[PDB]
């Protein structure tokens, strides 16, 4: 397949979303609610490019690349300007209700939504209303609760439910009071609920072992080795 | 278009010309936000590339730099030649107020280039600092030795492979160092410096280092002396290298401004103008007006302190040793500005990437208006008690005397270059920070740059430096003072104290860095010393893959054996003292 | 030399003479340190300390921005957290004799913890006595900026401040409730 | 506590020995003259300590001799290059006993923000230091605190009168930390001036 990003030809695989195409051929596009290993929702329409019909097209049309296939002949703009107002204000849409919580967060500095916010070039708040809180979760001995920083991006779901065939995590609620836990306290139950930690986009799931001793992710020696 | 935009600069009439001389794929035209046309030349066509722009029209006169570059980690290169190391030239036309930049584009393991000392004299220390710190050869050089390493040095420091931390220290190797400096004196040839005729069975040879007691800093010069006359003279230089470079690819871009202060230690702010502004021109930022208005104010008050200890300085060094007091207490009038603005007196880093870190301090003005009331009556005694005195006349008028030719062939800059009468000032030529909004003159020479030529061009600058703070006094914008911009390193305090966004790009920006796209930017300003410029080279990362600070005080010291041959010792003292150099400046 | 010349310099001698003496007839410029206590502005730049929220705790929450914002490497901690869920520091060092007075540590700081104070009187006799424990820094109230406090605007819940009781924070809904 | 160079040792101090003693540190005290040597930015506070606003001289600590011999005080003021190590370690070494050393400067206590490949991470690898000034530069008035803490130092040693006579070791106090003398009045600061005035 071939697709035209920006004015710059690139050769792609076909079977491909627009999406993993173009972070395959290092374009950044902001996401939150896609996983190469879960797919594509279009849930937190934060992935959105311009796609023109033809070469000659000035208009366009706003389309989710994480829901749009890399065929042949495509023609997208991932720096148009309005596509560019859009991604900002979808990160400013999910700031609204975020927490004033990155110094005491074990997701900072390790944190996709802090990436994803510095990369659309959100940095100013005109929002002046309330946030909505939430409780928080006994989730066990491994992975500490925290529903405040959620942004509904229900990856967490996906995994656990779809992919690890989990059964005591789900969805609960409305509108914008969407839960993300268990339906009462206790112990997840799945032998794989520790990939929450990475899967969440924010700090709401945390490896509770990593903070106890915690320190952030430029502090550390890591290596590479086998479990 | 803002004046940060990425451009080819494709219009230039150098690229027609360079066109039409040796064709359309002699050589290839980069786009860059360095302000100048970006040439990537074969090495094979750098020399007659070079000879053809020395004998243009409005000929390119100067070679302001000369450095090179490891490109071998480097991963934005689109547009760019094959290159595992680079050599760039940074050649400056004073009659078209232009300057092009050539890029030679060097193998792994073809690591040599044509040397560009037949062309200009000054590429000769420029050449082996690329030598020492690179390790590429230039064939025809003189002396290809280190420049700022010592000669048993192992490696070459600005490599991306070298590491740039300081290693275990040995007693062994300080005792070994000891003894070579003890059997110096024994096992001095006057060959390996540079020099012949080692002893006409006259020619003594004397040493005045490396421990000076002066505030310029410490370094050898090793002179070959007829009596008293300095038949040669070589300079040891590198005893204050701090490998400000180096930890510029080891600082983020926000954490590597204290060492941009560090550079020129008599400069404060004035050091950090030229690195914020290259960093904004990669980010994209244009600075509100208030901003312009408060780093021209703070570089004018650190201009002004720099100047007073050279006019002091240098009247201690012909001999008269009251005035430096007074001097210093005028520099403890600016400092407690300084200290009431910036909290600190000498190394401020106060400027940040979009603006300063705080807003000016409630009663500031007091203080200004009352070290403008103090200045002018103490300058005017330091004119009177000893810039007059025919004493001073006697050590100081045409001592070390030099033209426009000699300033322009060995990239003097400064009050050195525009007492020669060559008007090239930085604030006027190539305007920066808002400076064309203030009415100044500047001073420039009847043709000869002598001792006291230069100082009488450096109190004629602090006077029109005196006449910008007083403009900055009354005409004081109300606005920001920090940008809008994402980019703007930290954000406001109080938004990252309240606002969740705005907390997010602060905690980003203080941890992992700010990312600055991948590009190059230059920016070049006019220093307390001469021209000083920073050359950022971006790879799209939170680091600086490349920082090159070119400093003018290495270009005056290495013109000093050009001025100087022929001369008494008294009157190299003199001229040291009345070229305003610090030795960081030189070795950096 | 010439004759005019030799009066005149012997004339500039004079005038110079006369205004050395002419200043001995004037007023000291001398601040008497230590008798005088030196002025510091507000913002000077001198010695660290952590300062406490004004409900008397330490405002530290152990965050590690000022660790990593500092270009010398000279702050060192450890995060831990009381039986209420706040963050402090279990300890906390900083070498002064490596610190270079930058400032970009209190820039760094998001809970105003850290700061830099109008004092520079920090001679040593030994420089292991440089390493500054959380002992030698944490003071007895808020020091320069008086009355911010992080666990007023955070989310995450402490002992006397529940779920929905941060600024511009609303009452946690419960799924379960009965309104649509 | 002292510390014997010639050991954890106790005070060893007739009493027209220990006025002896105590006439010899009074002079050696109150007359510290230091060697004019320039390393980098702390050596132009250093010389600013020596101007008219500051008057070091008071002090009788002015004399600022620019041959090793004739000084008592090394300070060193800058960054301890790898080429310059050398000679600082020389032009100690030319000294005369007695003789003292201040690091100023966080270069010279522990190489500063300058952990580099060309820069030894301070003066102590090399040459002994007898008081250390953080600041990067310390400002003038810091300098002046360090040589009053110095003279604090000389004033309480043990060295012999005569080189003919007596114990010749050197004993060096052991003094008190200054940070846990202050610790009891920095600890009880409360309130600040606010940032934002003069
Ligand atoms: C009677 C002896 C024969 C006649 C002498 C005439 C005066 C001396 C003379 O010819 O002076 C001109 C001569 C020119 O100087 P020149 O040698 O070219 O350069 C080196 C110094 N500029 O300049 C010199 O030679 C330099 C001056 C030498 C003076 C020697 C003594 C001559 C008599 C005059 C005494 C003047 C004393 C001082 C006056 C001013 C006092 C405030
Ligand atoms: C071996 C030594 C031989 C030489 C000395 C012999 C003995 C003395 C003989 C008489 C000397 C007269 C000197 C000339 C006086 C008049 C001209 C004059 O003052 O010239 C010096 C200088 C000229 O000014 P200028 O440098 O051009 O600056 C621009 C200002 N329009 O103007 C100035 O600097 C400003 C005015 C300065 C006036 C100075 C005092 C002149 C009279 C001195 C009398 C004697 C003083 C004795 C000591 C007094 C102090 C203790
Ligand atoms: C008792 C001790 C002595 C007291 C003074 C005795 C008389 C001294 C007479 C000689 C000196 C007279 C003054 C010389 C002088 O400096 O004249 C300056 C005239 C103007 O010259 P100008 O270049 O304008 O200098 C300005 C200086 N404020
Ligand atoms: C013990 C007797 C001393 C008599 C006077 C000594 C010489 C003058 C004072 C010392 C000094 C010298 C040498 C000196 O050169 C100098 O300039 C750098 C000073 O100012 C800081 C001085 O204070
Ligand atoms: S989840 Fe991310 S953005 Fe939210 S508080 Fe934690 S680090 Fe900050
Ligand atoms: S808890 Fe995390 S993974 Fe689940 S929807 Fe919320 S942000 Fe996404
Ligand atoms: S003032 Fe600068 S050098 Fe000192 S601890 Fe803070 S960030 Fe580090
Ligand atoms: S930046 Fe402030 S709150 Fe964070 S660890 Fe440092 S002192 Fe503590
Ligand atoms: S400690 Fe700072 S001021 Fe002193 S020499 Fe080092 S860089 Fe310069
Ligand atoms: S990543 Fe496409 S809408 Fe979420």
């Amino acid at each position: 397949a071939t697709i035209h990003v920006d004015g710059k030809e690139y050769e792609v695989n076909g079977a491909d979303n627009l999406l993993e195409a173009c972070l395959s051929l290092g374009l950044d596009i902001p996401y939150f609610c896609w996983h190469p290993a879960l797919g594509s929702v279009g849930a937190c329409r934060q992935c959105a490019v311009k796609q023109y019909q033809n070469a000659e097209d000035t208009r366009g049309r706003l389309v989710m690349s994480c829901m749009t296939p890399a065929s042949d002949g495509t023609f997208i703009s991932i720096d148009d300007e309005e596509a560019k107002q859009f991604r900002e204000s979808v990160v400013e849409w999910l700031m609204t209700n975020h927490p004033h919580d990155c110094p005491v967060c074990e997701e900072g500095g390790n944190c996709h939504l802090q990436d994803m916010t510095v990369m659309t070039g959100h940095s100013f708040r005109r929002y002046r209303f309330t946030k909505r809180t939430h409780r928080n979760q006994d989730l066990g001995p491994f992975i500490s609760h925290e529903m405040n920083r959620c942004i509904a991006c229900y990856r967490c779901v996906r995994y656990y439910k779809d992919y690890a065939g989990g059964t005591d995590l789900g969805v609960y609620g409305a509108h914008d009071n969407v839960y993300f836990g268990r339906p009462e306290d206790g112990t997840l139950e799945s032998e794989f609920s520790g990939n929450l930690v990475e899967i969440c986009p924010t700090g709401v799931f945390t490896d509770k072992t990593h903070s106890e001793r915690y320190n952030r992710k430029w502090d550390m020696q890591f290596a590479p080795s086998i479990c | 278009e803002p004046a940060w935009q990425t451009r080819d600069h494709l219009d230039d009439p150098v690229i027609g010309e360079l066109r039409n001389r040796f064709g359309p794929d002699a050589f290839t035209v980069q786009a860059t936000r360095t302000g100048v046309p970006v040439v990537w030349i074969k090495r094979e066509q750098l020399l007659e590339v070079g000879d053809f722009l020395k004998k243009l029209p409005k000929p390119y006169v100067m070679l302001f730099d000369l450095h090179g570059m490891d490109e071998r980690l480097r991963t934005h290169r689109e547009g760019l030649p094959a290159a595992d190391f680079s050599v760039f030239y940074h050649l400056i036309s004073i009659d078209r107020n232009r300057d092009i930049m050539l890029k030679v584009a060097l193998a792994e393991n073809d690591l040599h280039v044509p040397t560009f000392t037949k062309l200009f004299p000054n590429a000769n220390w420029y050449e082996r600092e690329t030598w020492d710190l690179f390790g590429i050869t230039f064939d025809g050089h003189p002396n290809l030795r280190r420049i700022m390493m010592p000669q048993t040095w192992k490696g070459h420091p600005l490599r991306k492979d070298y590491p740039a931390r300081a290693t275990e220290f040995s007693p062994f190797e300080l005792t070994k160092a000891k003894q070579d400096l003890e059997m110096e004196a024994l096992t001095f040839k006057p060959e390996e410096w540079g020099m012949k005729r080692g002893t006409n069975e006259d020619f003594m040879f004397l040493n005045l280092g490396p421990n000076h007691p002066s505030a310029h800093g410490a370094f050898r010069i090793v002179l070959q002396l007829d009596g008293e006359e300095i038949v040669d003279c070589v300079p040891d230089i590198g005893y204050h290298h701090r490998g400000a470079e180096k930890m510029g690819e080891r600082q983020s871009w926000h954490s590597y401004i204290p060492y941009t202060d560090r550079i020129e230690y008599l400069g404060g702010c004035v050091n950090e103008m030229p690195y914020v502004l290259a960093v904004e021109k990669l980010a994209g930022i244009t600075v509100p007006d208030r901003v312009n208005v408060i780093r021209v104010m703070l570089s004018e008050l650190f201009r002004i302190n720099s100047h007073l200890l050279y006019i002091s300085t240098f009247i201690q060094d012909v001999g008269a040793m009251t005035p430096v007091f007074f001097a210093f207490t005028d520099r403890q009038k600016i400092y407690d500005l300084v200290e009431a603005i910036t909290g600190f007196r000498m190394h401020p880093a106060w400027f940040r990437i979009g603006g300063v870190a705080h807003d000016l301090p409630r009663g500031w003005d007091r203080l200004l208006r009352e070290f403008l009331d103090w200045m002018p009556k103490r300058l005017a005694s330091y004119e009177k008690a000893a810039l007059q005195n025919t004493i001073l006349k006697g050590r100081s008028q045409g001592v070390a005397a030099y033209g426009a030719k000699e300033a322009l062939e060995w990239g003097t800059t400064g009050a050195g270059l525009r007492a020669t009468g060559i008007d090239f000032d930085v604030r006027k030529a190539r305007p920066y920070s808002g400076y064309e909004n203030f009415d100044f003159e500047i001073p420039v020479g009847g043709g000869v740059s002598d001792c006291y030529t230069r100082v009488m061009l450096k109190v004629e600058e602090l006077r029109q430096s005196l006449r910008i703070l007083e403009q900055c006094l009354n005409n004081m914008p109300e606005g920001p003072f920090k940008a809008d911009h994402p980019l703007t390193t930290p954000p406001p305090k109080e938004r990252t104290l309240q606002h969740i966004e705005t907390l997010i790009t602060h905690f980003l920006q203080v941890s992992w860095g700010p990312v600055m796209p991948a590009n190059e930017s230059f920016q070049m300003i006019e220093a307390t010393k001469g021209i000083n410029s920073y050359y950022l080279t971006s790879d799209g990362s939170t680091m600086s893959y490349r920082t090159r600070i070119r400093t003018p005080s290495y270009a005056h010291l290495q013109q000093i054996p050009a001025a100087i041959r022929g001369s008494l010792v008294s009157d190299l003292i003199v001229y040291l003292g009345s070229i305003d150099f610090v030795m960081s400046d030189v070795d950096r | 030399m010439t004759l005019k010349e030799l009066l005149v310099g012997f004339g500039t001698q004079v005038r110079s003479i006369w205004m050395i003496g002419l200043h001995a007839f004037a007023k000291r410029e001398t601040r008497m340190y230590p008798e005088e206590p030196v002025y510091l502005p507000p913002r000077y730049r001198g010695r660290i300390v952590l300062t406490r929220d004004p409900d008397g705790e330490e405002r530290c929450v152990a965050c590690n921005l000022c660790a990593v914002a500092c270009p010398v490497g000279c702050i060192s901690l450890q995060k831990a957290e009381t039986k209420d869920g706040r963050w402090y520091p279990e300890f906390f060092r900083i070498n002064f004799s490596r610190c270079i007075f930058c400032g970009l540590c209190e820039e760094a700081c998001p809970t105003t913890a850290i700061q830099l104070t109008p004092d520079f009187e920090m001679g040593e006799y030994k420089r292991q006595d440089l390493v500054y424990e959380k002992e030698d820094l944490l003071i007895s109230g808020p020091g320069k900026y008086p009355e911010y406090n992080f666990y007023r605007m955070a989310g995450m819940a402490i002992d006397g401040k529940d779920k929905g009781e941060a600024e511009n924070e609303a009452k946690p809904i419960d799924v379960k409730s009965l309104l649509p | 506590d002292y510390t014997l160079t010639r050991e954890i040792v106790t005070d060893p101090l007739n009493v027209f020995m220990g006025k002896l003693n105590d006439m010899v540190n009074w002079g050696r005290k109150n007359s510290i003259w230091p060697y004019n040597f320039g390393l980098s930015c702390c050596y132009v506070e250093m010389v600013t300590s020596f101007t008219a606003v500051h008057d070091v001289a008071r002090f009788g600590a002015e004399v600022l001799r620019a041959s090793p011999r004739q000084a008592d005080l090394m300070v060193v003021a800058g960054t301890c290059f790898t080429k310059m190590a050398p000679v600082i370690q020389r032009l100690y070494d030319q000294m005369l006993e007695p003789k003292w050393v201040i690091s100023m400067g966080a270069c010279a206590n522990s190489g500063g923000m300058y952990d580099i490949y060309s820069v030894v991470q301070g003066v102590d690898k090399f040459i002994p230091v007898d008081v250390y000034i953080p600041g990067c530069p310390p400002r003038p008035e810091a300098y002046m605190q360090a040589l009053m803490l110095l003279q604090e130092s000389i004033g309480k040693e043990r060295r012999p009168l005569s080189w003919v006579v007596g114990d010749q070791g050197v004993y060096r106090a052991n003094m008190q930390s200054e940070r846990e003398r202050k610790r009891g009045e920095r600890i009880a600061v409360t309130n600040l001036r606010t940032p934002d005035e003069i």
